[PDB]
């Protein structure tokens, strides 16, 4: 009964690490999109120029 | 001169018990024995663990 918990703790650690790495990649994607949305003038501005 | 036992007994859990401990929070001693006795139809157990 104890080895089950000994393995379940290891699997919870692996899950909490893989999901955090993926959240990091998605946050990098999100931040690179946030950057463009701050450096991207609306259509009519660019067209008038 | 009494012949008293020299050592404590030990009561290991069955690998089948690990399942019903998790899903049902319950342990019926010698779960492997009741399956064979209900398969064989025999009503009596030689010992109750």
């Amino acid at each position: 009964l104890d080895k089950i918990l000994n393995v379940e703790a290891m699997h919870t650690v692996l899950r909490a690490l893989k999901n955090t790495a993926d959240a990091m990649e998605r946050g990098l994607i999100h931040s690179f999109l946030q950057t463009l949305l701050r450096k991207a003038p609306p259509y009519f501005v660019v067209q008038t120029l | 001169t009494v012949s008293a036992p020299a050592t404590y007994g030990n009561f290991v859990l069955s690998p089948e018990n690990a399942v019903t401990a998790i899903s049902y929070h319950s342990i019926l001693a010698d779960f492997n024995s009741y399956k064979a006795h209900l398969t064989s139809g025999q009503p009596h157990l030689p010992n109750d663990s």
